[PDB]
């Protein structure tokens, strides 16, 4: 996160940290005690699936304070339309090996109904984006969870920044004046939108051109397109395999 | 263009007098209807004028909530008789309005001379302190209530018996002028917000005469 | 206005344009100067655009030059006060006033609904948690 501030401990309680072999990989969003949403591209280079771990209740990566809960990732599910190395359909659903315990520090973000998300949430100007990713483009990652409020654009208004590159499965948010953006390492983390006292998942940090680049916005996976997909998977009989492709739509 | 489902609005225009503020646009509804959204530059978008055949939308009640803010509007088009068919991203075609800052941009309405009163070589001329669309609690604020010291009036007056016009200016709604006895004078006023760069003046009031 | 022999008399703004309708030349016989007559005439001849009673729903009309403005009662808006503010109760209008989810229905009022872990209150629009850690709340701040 570029231009953000520390999310005080417990104020971003749906944030997930993904680790591989103990090293920081990506963010994620808790949506119930065994399910995390992240970005498909976080898994494009993995070979050590056995050592993928999700951490809930995390804040400061330098110390374990006791509110952290760590879980092996049992399964990563990605759309059948996702192609590694390409931006479209950048979403993954992760099944934890054992449920987390909900606490003051670990709480799921609401996965909204699609129509509510398109009719109502999409028109709340600012949403929060968070993560332990780079503090500047090509810079260092953060030790304490960072959070930033970014304003949303309809795609017509982002088109000029990324002509023909923003699909219906994406949206833009940020500032074209360059101050503030999500960044590398924040992928998979929530773009969370408040409405009338409750917070909902509206986007997943996905891609950009650099970070906080003038003229450009961050690009987020448009979660509204995936609500049914996610719901069906969470209801489904598990299939074997650590990496699963599931039909989309 | 038989294959087109909607076309974007265009020529979005703010019509605003005494804070009564209506957005207008083109085209007339051709197999489509419109919805408007309005926001302050950093505020949430509120929808107005839902699925309408009008090519106008009254935004007064939104802009008067804070006349010093700058407002953005946009007009969405929807296919007629199929208004929820907005594409898979849920984003209808739209166009953005110019920015509008009511305090700076609303036109001053035509003023009215309320009264004049002469004693000898002196005359009072009073301008009506008329109402605007801005509410406070359960009441419409006057022009003076809204603008305070930013509002002045200018008087143009003349003796019927001579050429040449005279002028005076006031910080209030009242002028006290000197006149020659035995002459009938006539009067017109304009409202002015001297600090404005655009739309600084109203049109002239009706003319009133002794 | 002109009646036989009146025009032997000096012009009078009160007699000819206030108590009667005057023509441009009658007004010009009063003011004499072309530009002064024009300044009078632009307002005098404009007409009252409120005479057609364009303001609906108990609104009040204020005439302008070649235009009017309608002051509405609090429940109404529109150029002509034609829009009732409480009467577009559809989900795209501020979420139908629902706290969480909104459904439009054919032939009934919209209904409000709540997310899993919440229940709808008696008021028909608000939601309250039914579990200890409902989604989308920040317990550390609500303490
Ligand atoms: C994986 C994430 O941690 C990260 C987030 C970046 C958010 N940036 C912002 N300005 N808000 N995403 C990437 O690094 C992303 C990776 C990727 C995403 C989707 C599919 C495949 C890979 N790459 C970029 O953002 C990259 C542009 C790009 C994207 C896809 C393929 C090629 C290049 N931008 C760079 C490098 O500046
Ligand atoms: C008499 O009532 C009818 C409605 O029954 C109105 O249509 C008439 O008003 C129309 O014609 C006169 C115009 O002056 C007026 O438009 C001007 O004033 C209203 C403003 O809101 C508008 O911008 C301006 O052009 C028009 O609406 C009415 O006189
Ligand atoms: C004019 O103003 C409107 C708001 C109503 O109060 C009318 O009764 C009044 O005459
Ligand atoms: C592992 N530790 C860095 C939390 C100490
Ligand atoms: C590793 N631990 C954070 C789960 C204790
Ligand atoms: C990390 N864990 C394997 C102990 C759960
Ligand atoms: C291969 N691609 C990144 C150009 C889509
Ligand atoms: C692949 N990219 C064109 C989105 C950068
Ligand atoms: C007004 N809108 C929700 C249809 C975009
Ligand atoms: C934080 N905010 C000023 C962007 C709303
Ligand atoms: C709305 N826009 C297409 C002009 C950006
Ligand atoms: C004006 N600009 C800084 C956005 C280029
Ligand atoms: C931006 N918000 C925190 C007020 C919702
Ligand atoms: C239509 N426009 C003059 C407002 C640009
Ligand atoms: C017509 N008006 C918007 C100027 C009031
Ligand atoms: C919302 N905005 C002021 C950043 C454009
Ligand atoms: C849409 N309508 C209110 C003008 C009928
Ligand atoms: C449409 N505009 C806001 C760029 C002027
Ligand atoms: C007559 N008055 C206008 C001076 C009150
Ligand atoms: C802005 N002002 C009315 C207080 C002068
Ligand atoms: C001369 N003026 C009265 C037209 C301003
Ligand atoms: C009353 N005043 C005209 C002297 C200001
Ligand atoms: C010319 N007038 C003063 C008599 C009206
Ligand atoms: C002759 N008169 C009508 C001009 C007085
Ligand atoms: C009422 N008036 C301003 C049109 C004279
Ligand atoms: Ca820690
Ligand atoms: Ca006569
Ligand atoms: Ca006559
Ligand atoms: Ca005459
Ligand atoms: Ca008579
Ligand atoms: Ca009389
Ligand atoms: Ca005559
Ligand atoms: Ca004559
Ligand atoms: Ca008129």
């Amino acid at each position: 996160i570029v231009g953000g501030k520390v999310c005080p401990k417990g104020e971003c309680p749906w944030q997930v940290l993904l680790l591989v072999n103990g090293a920081q990989l990506c963010g994620g969003t808790l949506i119930n005690t065994i399910w995390v949403v992240s970005a498909a591209h976080c898994f494009d280079k993995i070979k050590n699936w056995r050592n993928l771990i999700a951490v809930l209740g995390e804040h400061d990566l330098s110390e374990h304070d006791g509110d952290e809960q760590s879980r092996r990732v049992a399964q990563v599910i990605i759309p059948s339309t996702y192609v590694p190395g390409t931006t479209n359909h950048d979403i993954a659903l992760l099944r934890l090996h054992q449920p987390v315990v909900l606490t003051d520090h670990v709480v799921p973000l609401c996965l909204p109904e699609r129509t509510f998300s398109e009719r109502t949430l999409a028109f709340v100007r600012f949403s929060l984006v968070s993560g332990w990713g780079q503090l500047l483009d090509r810079g260092a990652t953060a030790l304490e969870l960072m959070v930033l409020n970014v304003p949303r654009l309809m795609t017509q208004d982002c088109e000029a920044s990324f002509p023909g590159k923003i699909t219906e499965y994406m949206f833009c948010a940020g500032y074209s004046d360059g101050s503030k953006d999500s960044c590398k390492g924040d992928s998979g983390g929530p773009h969370a939108t408040h409405y009338r006292g409750t917070w909902y998942l509206t986007g997943i940090v996905s891609w950009g051109q650099g970070c906080a680049t003038v003229g450009h916005f961050g690009v987020y996976t448009r979660v509204s397109q995936y609500i049914e997909w996610l719901q069906k998977l969470m209801r489904s009989e598990p299939r074997p395999g650590v990496l699963l492709r599931a039909p989309f739509p | 263009s038989g294959t087109t489902n909607t076309v974007a609005a265009y020529n979005l225009t703010w019509k605003s007098t005494n804070f009564k503020t209506i957005l207008e646009w083109e085209p007339k509804p051709v197999n489509q209807v419109y919805t408007v959204q309005i926001s302050t530059k950093s505020g949430d978008w509120k929808s107005k004028c839902f699925y309408t055949t009008d090519t106008e939308c009254d935004l007064t009640d939104e802009i008067v909530k804070d006349v010093k803010q700058t407002y953005l509007a946009r007009v969405f088009s929807y296919p007629a008789g199929n208004v929820e068919s907005t594409g898979s991203a849920g984003e209808p075609l739209y166009e953005n309005s110019p920015e509008f800052t009511p305090y700076l941009e609303t036109n001053l309405g035509q003023p009215t001379i309320q009264s004049f009163e002469q004693v000898g070589t002196k005359v009072n001329v009073t301008v009506e302190d008329e109402r605007t669309l801005v509410r406070r609690n359960n009441t419409f604020l006057s022009l003076r209530d809204v603008f305070g010291k930013d509002l002045i009036y200018t008087l143009y007056y003349w003796k019927s018996s001579s050429s040449g016009k005279k002028t005076a200016k006031t910080n209030t709604n009242e002028f006290l002028i000197d006149v020659d006895k035995g002459e009938n004078y006539c009067f017109s006023v304009q409202a002015v917000i001297p600090s404005r760069t655009v739309n600084r003046k109203s049109t002239d009031s009706p003319v009133e005469c002794m | 206005a002109n009646a036989f022999l009146e025009e032997l008399r000096p012009g009078s703004l009160e007699r000819e344009c206030k108590e009667e309708q005057c023509s441009f030349e009658e007004a010009r016989e009063i003011f004499k100067d072309a530009e002064r007559t024009k300044l009078f005439w632009i307002s005098y001849s404009d007409g009252d655009q409120c005479a057609s009673s364009p303001c609906q729903n108990g609104g009040s009309c204020k005439d302008q030059l070649q235009s009017y403005i309608c002051f509405c009662l609090p429940a109404f808006e529109g150029r002509n006060c034609e829009t009732h503010k409480d009467d577009q109760l559809i989900c795209v209008n501020e979420n139908g006033g629902c706290e969480q989810y909104c459904s439009d229905h054919t032939g009934t009022k919209r209904s409000c609904r709540c997310h899993e872990g919440y229940s709808l209150l008696a008021d028909g629009v608000s939601c309250t948690p039914t579990v200890e850690y409902p989604c989308g709340k920040i317990p550390i701040l609500e303490k």
